């Protein structure tokens, strides 16, 4: 007698992890970037760059 | 004023005096 085409069934689980990294920024160089008070020359200074 | 290395070569207040 013949044979039948067998097959199997597999169930797998998703194992969860997570990575993280961080940096900072100095309070002295905070307002130097976003601060829109600098009118005419500090907007193209060297320390801003 | 903050310049790079580029180079060239009133009111009436109350007071005592």
């Amino acid at each position: 007698p013949a044979d039948q085409p067998v097959h199997n069934y597999m169930i797998k689980r998703l194992d969860r992890r997570s990575l993280n990294a961080a940096f900072s920024i100095a309070v002295e160089a905070l307002g130097l970037i976003s601060g829109e008070n600098l009118d005419g020359t500090h907007i193209s200074s060297a320390m801003r760059l | 004023v903050i310049a790079n290395t580029n180079l060239v070569t009133s009111a009436r207040v109350r007071a005592d005096l």
